C-alpha cells in the first residue's frame, strides 16, 4: 500500500484507472496527509517492505583459489616430511635460560613447578628419572644450585663425578651415529650416518 | 610478455 | 594478580589501544618483538596485570581487537608494536557497520559478538582474579558505539560484580565529523547509563584545545590525542602494576568517587603537559603538579567546572613526594574554592601516591573530576537529538533494521532525567 | 637547593631518556616541517613549468 | 572493497572511456593489460600477469562500440565485455525501452550476472548515461529496473546527465527527461546531477579552453569518479566506504539528488598564480560558479553535505575550514539538520593524464551535498516539458513505438509531486 | 595587519600603477614575483604581508583590483613589464565605456560587473586575517570613477559595514579642467560619498601641477608625476603599519583623531619635503622647516586657502631620521604662529606619527632621496567654500538643462539631481554651523 503513485509502473496504473477509478483515485489522494515528513516515513516504509520482499543475493558464487605455479601438480604436492632436526625436546630453547633470570625468581619458579626448571638444568635429558634423578648426580648442577642458593649435601650420591651413562653430558658420551666423538667427513669414518 | 606456463610449456630439460 | 582485559572497538578504539600498548610495553621494558629488556626488577612482578607467557619470554598483551573493517587490522599490524598481539585475538567480522548504531547492534552485532564473547570468555577465565574490564570506543561510528555497547551490555550480563571502566569519546557539534553523531551518542549514552559502571567523558575538542595551547603544537594529528588518551590509561592504573605510600585500585576509586549509581561520568586530565619551549621556564614540585591539575584548560573534558560544582575528585599521584605537601595542596584546594564544591560532602578529594613515576619522568599525577557540569554535554546533545527526531530526520535507517522509535524516546527520557538530576545536586 | 639541583624535563630535541611513555616528547610536533613546504614548492614549480611548456 | 560501473549510450561509454584511462594510469597499468593490491577493486587479477577491468560497455550504435574495439585499448577490455547493439533507439524513449531494449537487457544481466560473481566483495553498482537521447533513458529504465528486481539491497549510484535549461542536442529531450526520471526516483540509491553547460562554463573561467569538446568534460567527470573512489582505492588519515552516502546525505529515500562540485579546477597557468591550500580550495568549492549543474543553492536550503579531500589534508584546517562555513551566513542550512557535513580525507592527491589541462596539484576537494535547487532544476525543465505537450507533438512517434498517452500525464503527475516534496521539506 | 585598495576609473589605476611599482621597489619585490634575497632591513620579516599575499612561494600577488569600463588602459597594463606581478583575475576590465555619465555606469553599465567585483574582493577579504580596512582610488569627473564608484561603495558598506573605507578622490580644479559635464557627476557622487565613504581625502589636479612647475622645476608635467607624488603620499601614510617607529599609528587612529562628527571627513593632503635633486643638496633636513612647509598653502595638494578657515584637527605622518624630541619642539613652534588658528572645539588638535625608515626614490621620478619627509592630513573649513565654489558653476548648467537628457535616457531621473543640490546646501550649512 504505497501512498505515493512513483511505485507503481506506467501500464500497471493505467490498467488499474481502466478497471477500478475507485483505487485509481485513492492511490492520488493518499497524500492528503498535512505533514510532508510523515508521508515520506510512509513512503519509506513501504520502500522498506518492498526490499524486506525481495531476497538477498550472495556475491561468492564462482570461488576464485590463487595457484603459485598455476599447475595441477604444484598445486597437489605435499612436501615431504625430512627433518634433521634434533631428537631430544630439552635441546630446543622454549623459555628464557635460566642463568640470567633472577635467583629468587627461579627459586619460587622451582617452588611452583619442578618439572620444566629440572628440564631446563638439565636439557640432555629426556625421560623423567633421568631430570628428577638427583641435584648430586650431574656435575653441571653445582654451578647452578650455588648460583640459586639450592643447599647440596656432601656426598650425593658419591664422591665420584659420574653415573649418567644414558645422557650424554660432561666428559661421558658418544653420538650414536658412526663417526663416535663427531666430525665425520669421509665414508672411511661415517660422515655422520649411522 | 606471457604466462610462464604458455612460453615454454613442452620445453623439458633432460640430464 | 589483579587481572584487566583490554577490549577495543572500532577504529579510533584500535587505534587508542594500539598507542596505550606501545606506552605500555615501553613502561615495562618489552621490545616490539615481545622480549623482555628492562632493567628494574619492579617491572616483571605486575607484568601479569597486562601480559601473558607464551613462550621464550613470549609478553602478549590480554587485548581484544574487534571491529569491521580491515583497514584498521592492516594500520595496527604494520605498525610498530603490532607483532606482539596474537592472531586468534583479532575477532573481525566482514560487512562494517557505517555510521549506523542499528546496524552494529542489531544486524551486525548478532552474529559477530558470539566469536567475540568466547574470546573475551577465554581471556578472563585463563587468569585467576580478574580485577576489571577495561573498553576504548567512541560513540560517534557504527561498529564502535553499537557493538561495544552490545559486548558491555553481554559481559555485563555474564560478569555482574566486577568492575569496568569505558573510555568513550563524545562527539561535539564545534568538531563534528559525520551526520548522524547525536544519533548514536544519544543511545549509546541511554546504554551506559544503564550498564557501565563507571565513564570517562573523553572529546576530541578539548583533546585538541589542549594540544594546541598547552602543547603548542604544530600538526596535532590523531596519534597526540590517542597519545594523551593512552597516557591517562595508564595513569588510572598506575597503584595497580606499582607499589607506594597509600595505594588504590579501581574499585577504591570508584566507591570514592560514586555517591549514587547513576553519577558516574567522570571528566579527566593529566599533569604535567607544556610546550617544548616552555619546559625550560618550570620547576617539578607538587604545586606545580596541582596547579596544572585543577586547571580548566588541562582538562581533556568540553565542560568547565567552574560553571558547575564539584561533587568529589580524585588524584593519583606518581614518583617520589611527601604526603604531607600533598595532603595540604588538596586541602588548600578545598578551602580556597568553597563555592565550587558541594556542600554536603565535606574531603571532596581522594588521594593517593605512588612511588614508581613513568619512565624517563621524574613526577606525574591524573586527576578524575566527578562535576556536575558534565550536564552540559549531553544538553547540547539532547538538544541537536532533538532538532532531528522531532522531523524524524535519517530516521529511516534505523528503523529499517527492526529498530522503533520507542528505543529514541526512553533513550531520550533517560538522558533528560540525568540532566535534570544532574542540575538538582547543583 | 633541589630546586637548583635538577634538571628539566627534557632538554634539547634529542634526549635518550624521552621515551614514549613519558609524553614530554611529541610526534605531532613536526621540526623541519617549514623544508616541506619549500620542496612542496620547488615540486609544483618544476610541474607547472613542465604543463606550461 | 570492488565495485563494477555499467556504461549506457554514447556519453555513458564516452565517460567510461576516460574514466578507464585514468584508472589505469593511476595505478600503473600499461594499456596492452599488464603492469611493467589497490588495484583490486576496478581490475581482476586473471591468469598470471592479466588485469582486466569490471565493466561493460553497452550501446545500440556499433559505430562507437567497435571503434573503441580497435581503438587504443585493443588487449585491455575483454571482448565479451562490450555489448554493441544493432539498431539505435533514435532518441525514443519507448523505442529503446520495449522495441530494442527486450533482447539486448537479457545478455547485458547475464554478463553482469557472471562479472558479479566473479567478485567476493562487491560493493555496488554505479551507472553512467544520459536521459536525453534514446539508448540511456529507454533501456538504462529497464536496465535498472531488472537489477533492482534482482538485487535490491545493494548501492545503484547514478551519475545521469539532464538537459541544460537552454543548451541541448534534440527537440524531443524533455519527453526522454520526464520518462526516465520517474523510473530514476525509486530505483538508484543515490544521484549525481552532472549538466554539460555547467562544465563549459567551468572549462571556460577557470581552465579557460575557450574551444573545448566533449573530452575534456568527461576528463572532468572521470577526475571526479576517481577522487570518489580513492577512498576505497587508498588508506588515509579518515575513510569512507560506498555506503556511507546513503548514510549521511539522504535524510528520505525519496530525496536522492546530489549537486557536484569539485576544487581546485585549474590552469597549469595560473596554479602557479594562486596559492593551494584547504581553506581557499574548501571555499571554492561552495561558490555557485563551481558546481557541475545549473542551480543556485543561495534560493536553497541545504541539508546535508560530504567533503572529500586527497593529497596533503591534515584533520586541523579542514576542521577549521569547515567550521568557517557552517558560521558563513550567506549559505544556510536546513533548520531539522543542526550537523549537515560528513568529511573524508584520503593521502594520495589526484594524478593528471598526458593531453589533459588540468594542473599537479597537492590537495583536491570533492563536494557532494544535498539542496532543494533540484527542485527548481525539475520545475525548469517540467515547464519546457508541458510546452510540448499541450499541442501533442511528437506525441505518435512514441505511441506507435507500443506506449500511449497516459505514460506522458502519470509522468508528468509525478514530476509535480516530487516537486511538491522538494518545496514543502524544506520548511 | 593587511589592507587591500581597489583602483576605480581610467586615472584610479594609472594612480595604482604608480603605487605599486613604488611598492615593488620599496619591499624589493623583482616585477616577476619573487624576492631575489631573503633578508630584510630596518622593519623586519613579515613587512610585504600587508601589501602582497604569498601565493604558493616565489611570488607575491598585490592584494588590489584594477576595475574599468573600457579595456585599453587594463589590456596596456596586462601587455607592460608587470604581467606576472598582478594576477590576470584581478585586473577586472568592461567592454565599454561609461562616457562621462553618471547616469550610464551606474545604472546600465555597472550593474554586470559590481558582481564579479564584489565576488573577487570577497575571496580577497577571505584570504587576508588582520584586514585593518578598504581604500579606494577614483576621480568623481569620469563615468566608471563617479557612477560605478558610487554603486560598488554602497554595496561594500551594506556587504561589510562599519569597515573603514578611505577615499582618496580627485576633484575637478576650479579653473583647470579637461571634461564638460563633469560637475553633474561630481555631485551625483557626493550625495554618496557623504554617507559611505569613511575618511575622504580631496586631491585637485592643478594644485599638483603649481608644486611640480614651483617646487620640482618639471616645466611640462604630465600624470605620471602627479602619480608618483600621490603614490609618495600613500606610502608615507602606510609606513606606519608596514615598518615599525617610534609612534606607529594604524587605520583606524585616524577616524578617531581626526573625524569629529560621522558626517564630516574631508582632508587637505600636505606633503614636504617636495624638492628637486640639486636644490636638495643647498637646503638642510631638520623637522622644523619640513614642519613649517607642510602647513603652508603653496605646498598643498589642494587648490584652497586654509587661511579663510579654522583647523579642527591634524595628523603628522613622519619617516626616516625622526626622533620625538625634535619633532615635539617643531610641533610646540606651529601653535605659536597665529598666522593659523585651531577652532577653541580642540585644544591638543595634534597627532603625531613616527616611523624610522625614509622614503624610497624610484629611477626615472623626480623627487630627491633625503633623509627625513612629512606626510600632513587635516581637517578644516576650506571644504565648505570649495563645495559651494563647485556647486555655483553646477547650479549655471541645471537652471538651462542642458546635457540632462543624456543622464534620463539611461533610467534615472530629475528628482535625484535636485536632493544632490539640498544635499551640498545642507553641507555647506554644516560647515559654516562648524565653523562658529
Ligand atoms: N581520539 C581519537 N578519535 C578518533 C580517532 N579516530 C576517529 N576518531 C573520532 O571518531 C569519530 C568517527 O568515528 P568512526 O570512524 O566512525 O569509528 P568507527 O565506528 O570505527 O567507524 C570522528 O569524529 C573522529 O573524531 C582516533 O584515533 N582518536
Ligand atoms: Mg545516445
Ligand atoms: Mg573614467
Amino acid at each position: 500500500g504505497p501512498i505515493y503513485p512513483s511505485t507503481l509502473r506506467y501500464k500497471d496504473r493505467l490498467d488499474c484507472g481502466k478497471d477500478d477509478a475507485f483505487t485509481y483515485n485513492r492511490l492520488y489522494t493518499a497524500t492528503q496527509g498535512s505533514d510532508v515528513w510523515a508521508r515520506l516515513t510512509v513512503d519509506a516504509s513501504v520502500r522498506q517492505s518492498s526490499a524486506r520482499s525481495r531476497g538477498s543475493f550472495q556475491e561468492g558464487q564462482a570461488m576464485v583459489r590463487h595457484s603459485f605455479k598455476n599447475s595441477g601438480f604444484d598445486s597437489n604436492t605435499c612436501p615431504a616430511v625430512l627433518t634433521h632436526s634434533t631428537f631430544k625436546a630439552g635441546l630446543y630453547s622454549y623459555g628464557v635460560p635460566i642463568e640470567e633470570q633472577h635467583p629468587i625468581t627461579a627459586r619460587r619458579f622451582k617452588q611452583k613447578q619442578p618439572l620444566e626448571f629440572m628440564t631446563q638444568i638439565r636439557p640432555h635429558t629426556e625421560t623423567t628419572n633421568q631430570a628428577l634423578r638427583m641435584l648430586g648426580t650431574y656435575v653441571s648442577d653445582q654451578p647452578h644450585a650455588d648460583r640459586l642458593g639450592m643447599f647440596i649435601p656432601a656426598g650425593c650420591p658419591g664422591g665420584k663425578p659420574a653415573y649418567h651413562p644414558d645422557v650424554t653430558t660432561g666428559g661421558f658420551g658418544l653420538l650414536p651415529t658412526l663417526p663416535r666423538r663427531g666430525m665425520g667427513a669421509t665414508l672411511t669414518d661415517g660422515r655422520n650416518l649411522k | 610478455k606471457l604466462p610462464q606456463w604458455v612460453e615454454n610449456d613442452r620445453k623439458v630439460l633432460r640430464f | 594478580m589483579r587481572e584487566i582485559v583490554h577490549i577495543q572497538g572500532g577504529q579510533c578504539g584500535n587505534q587508542i589501544g594500539a598507542k596505550f600498548w606501545e606506552v605500555v610495553s615501553d613502561e615495562h621494558g618489552i621490545d616490539p618483538t615481545g622480549t623482555y629488556h628492562g632493567d628494574s626488577d619492579l617491572q616483571l612482578e605486575r607484568i601479569n596485570v597486562y601480559f601473558n607467557e607464551a613462550t621464550g619470554g613470549r609478553y602478549v598483551p590480554r587485548a581484544i581487537l574487534m571491529d569491521l573493517e580491515p583497514g584498521t587490522m592492516d594500520s595496527v599490524r604494520s605498525g610498530p608494536y603490532g607483532q606482539i598481539f596474537r592472531p586468534d585475538n583479532f575477532v573481525f567480522g566482514q560487512t562494517g557497520a557505517g555510521n549506523n548504531w542499528a546496524k552494529g547492534h542489531y544486524t551486525e552485532g548478532a552474529e559477530l559478538i558470539d566469536s567475540v564473547l568466547d574470546v573475551v570468555r577465554k581471556e578472563a577465565e585463563s587468569c585467576d582474579c580478574l580485577q576489571g574490564f577495561q573498553v576504548c570506543h567512541s560513540l560517534g561510528g557504527g561498529t564502535g558505539s553499537g557493538m561495544g555497547t552490545l559486548l558491555i551490555s553481554k559481559i555485563r550480563e555474564e560478569y555482574p560484580d566486577r568492575m569496568m571502566l569505558t573510555f568513550s569519546v563524545v562527539p561535539s557539534p564545534k568538531v563534528s565529523d559525520t551526520v548522524v553523531e547525536p544519533y548514536n551518542a544519544t543511545l549509546s549514552v541511554h546504554q551506559l547509563v544503564e550498564n557501565a559502571d563507571e565513564c570517562m567523558v573523553l572529546d576530541n575538542e578539548a583533546l585538541y584545545d589542549i594540544c594546541f595551547r598547552t602543547l603548542k603544537l604544530t600538526t596535532p594529528t590523531f596519534g597526540d590525542l590517542n597519545h594523551l588518551i593512552s597516557a591517562v590509561m595508564s595513569g588510572i592504573t598506575c597503584c595497580l602494576r606499582f607499589p607506594g605510600q597509600l595505594n588504590a585500585d579501581l574499585r577504591k576509586l570508584a566507591v570514592n568517587l560514586i555517591p549514587f549509581p547513576r553519577l558516574h561520568f567522570f571528566m579527566v586530565g593529566f599533569t604535567p603537559l607544556t610546550s617544548r619551549g616552555s619546559q625550560q621556564y618550570r620547576a617539578l614540585t607538587v604545586p606545580e603538579l596541582t596547579q596544572q591539575m585543577w586547571d580548566a584548560k588541562n582538562m581533556m573534558c568540553a565542560a568547565d567546572p567552574r560553571h558547575g560544582r564539584y561533587l568529589t575528585a580524585s588524584a593519583l599521584f606518581r614518583g617520589r613526594m611527601s604526603t604531607k605537601e600533598v595532603d595540604e595542596q588538596m586541602l588548600n584546594v578545598q578551602n580556597k574554592n568553597s563555592s565550587y564544591f558541594v556542600e554536603w560532602i565535606p574531603n571532596n578529594v581522594k588521594s593517593s601516591v605512588c612511588d614508581i613515576p613513568p619512565k624517563g619522568l621524574k613526577m606525574s599525577a591524573t586527576f578524575i573530576g566527578n562535576s556536575t557540569a558534565i550536564q552540559e554535554m549531553f544538553k547540547r546533545v539532547s538538544e541537536q537529538f532533538t532538532a532531528m527526531f522531532r522531523r524524524k530526520a535519517f530516521l529511516h535507517w534505523y528503523t529499517g533494521e527492526g529498530m522503533d522509535e520507542m528505543e529514541f524516546t526512553e533513550a531520550e527520557s533517560n538522558m533528560n532525567d540525568l540532566v535534570s538530576e544532574y542540575q538538582q545536586y547543583q | 637547593d633541589a630546586k637548583q639541583l635538577d634538571m628539566p624535563g627534557r632538554v634539547g630535541d634529542d634526549d635518550n631518556r624521552l621515551g614514549p611513555s613519558s609524553l614530554q616528547k611529541f610526534d605531532g610536533e613536526d621540526l623541519t616541517a617549514g623544508d616541506r613546504k619549500k620542496a612542496q614548492i620547488e615540486q609544483s614549480v618544476n610541474w607547472w613549468a613542465e604543463q606550461t611548456a | 572493497r570492488e565495485v563494477i560501473s555499467i556504461h549506457i549510450g554514447q556519453a555513458g561509454i564516452q565517460v567510461g572511456n576516460a574514466c578507464w584511462e585514468l584508472y589505469c594510469l593511476e595505478h600503473g597499468i600499461q594499456p596492452d593489460g599488464q603492469m611493467p593490491d589497490a588495484f583490486n577493486t576496478f581490475f581482476s587479477e586473471t591468469g598470471a600477469g592479466k588485469h582486466v577491468p569490471r565493466c561493460i560497455f553497452l550501446d545500440l550504435e556499433p559505430t562507437v562500440v567497435d571503434e573503441v574495439r580497435t581503438g587504443t585499448y585493443r588487449q585491455l577490455f575483454h571482448p565479451e565485455q562490450l555489448i554493441s547493439g544493432k539498431e539505435d533507439a533514435a532518441n525514443n524513449f519507448a523505442r529503446g525501452h520495449y522495441t530494442i531494449g527486450k533482447e539486448i537487457v537479457d545478455l547485458a544481466l547475464d554478463r553482469i550476472r557472471k562479472l558479479a560473481d566473479n567478485c567476493t566483495g562487491l560493493q555496488g553498482f554505479l551507472v553512467f548515461n544520459a536521459v536525453g537521447g534514446g539508448t540511456g533513458s529507454g533501456l538504462g529504465s529497464l536496465l535498472l529496473e531488472r537489477l533492482s528486481v534482482d538485487y535490491g539491497k545493494k548501492s545503484k549510484l547514478g551519475f545521469t546527465v539532464y538537459p541544460s535549461p537552454q543548451v541541448s542536442t534534440a527537440v524531443v529531450e524533455p519527453y526522454n527527461s520526464v520518462l526516465s526520471t520517474h523510473s530514476l526516483l525509486e530505483h538508484t540509491d543515490v544521484a549525481v546531477m552532472l549538466d554539460n553547460e555547467a562544465i563549459y562554463d567551468i572549462c571556460r573561467r577557470s581552465l579557460d579552453i575557450e574551444r573545448p569538446t566533449y573530452t575534456n568534460l568527461n576528463r572532468l567527470i572521470a577526475q571526479v569518479i576517481s577522487s570518489l573512489t580513492a577512498s576505497l582505492r587508498f588508506d588515509g588519515a579518515l575513510n569512507v566506504d560506498i555506503t556511507e552516502f546513503q548514510t549521511n546525505l539522504v535524510p528520505y529515500p525519496r530525496i536522492h539528488f546530489m549537486l557536484s562540485s569539485y576544487a581546485p579546477i585549474i590552469s597549469a597557468e595560473k596554479a602557479y598564480h594562486e596559492q593551494l591550500s584547504v581553506a581557499e580550495i574548501t571555499n571554492a568549492a561552495f561558490e555557485p560558479a563551481s558546481m557541475m549543474v545549473k542551480c543556485d543553492p543561495r534560493h536553497g536550503k541545504y541539508m546535508a553535505c560530504c567533503l572529500m579531500y586527497r593529497g596533503d589534508v591534515v584533520p586541523k584546517d579542514v576542521n577549521a575550514s569547515v567550521a568557517t562555513i557552517k558560521t558563513k551566513r550567506t549559505i544556510q542550512f536546513v533548520d531539522w539538520c543542526p550537523t549537515g557535513f560528513k568529511c573524508g580525507i584520503n593521502y594520495q592527491p589526484p594524478t593528471v593524464v598526458p593531453g589533459g589541462d588540468l594542473a599537479k596539484v597537492q590537495r583536491a576537494v570533492c563536494m557532494i551535498s544535498n539542496s532543494t535547487a533540484i527542485g527548481e532544476i525539475f520545475s525548469r525543465l517540467d515547464h519546457k516539458f508541458d510546452l510540448m505537450y499541450a499541442k501533442r507533438a511528437f506525441v505518435h512517434w512514441y505511441v506507435g513505438e507500443g506506449m500511449e498517452e497516459g505514460e506522458f500525464s502519470e509522468a508528468r503527475e509525478d514530476l509535480a509531486a516530487l516537486e511538491k516534496d522538494f518545496e514543502e521539506v524544506g520548511a
